[PDB]
């Protein structure tokens, strides 16, 4: 099932996550940084609503 | 050897004993790690040994 680790060395921990309708989700039409010129996200943003 | 002297290391993985000691990281709270340590495990609480 849909979950996150991380490593606890070597064994790993686990956590069930939630899922989320895609009605509920949408991204930005900019990933712009206006606060600080020259740093840009990897990733885009969204917002969402459990 | 069972009468040999005792010499300073660090664990590794799958058993594996380190003999330098380099793996240094910042200490972070709420510290936890299991580490294998020969048939079974060590476990680990605030850079703390557990049993």
């Amino acid at each position: 099932r849909r979950v996150s680790a991380r490593m606890l060395g070597d064994v790993m921990a686990v956590s069930t996550c939630v899922p989320v309708a895609a009605d509920n989700v949408i991204v930005q039409n900019s990933m712009r940084i206006s606060s600080r010129p020259g740093a840009c996200y990897s990733r885009p943003l969204v917002s969402f609503r459990y | 050897e069972d009468q040999g002297p005792l010499v300073e290391g660090q664990l590794g993985e799958n058993n594996e004993l380190r003999l330098t000691r380099d793996a240094i990281e910042p200490c972070t709270v709420g510290h936890r790690r299991y580490f294998t340590f020969g048939g079974g495990y060590v476990y680990f609480e605030e850079y703390a040994y557990s049993h």
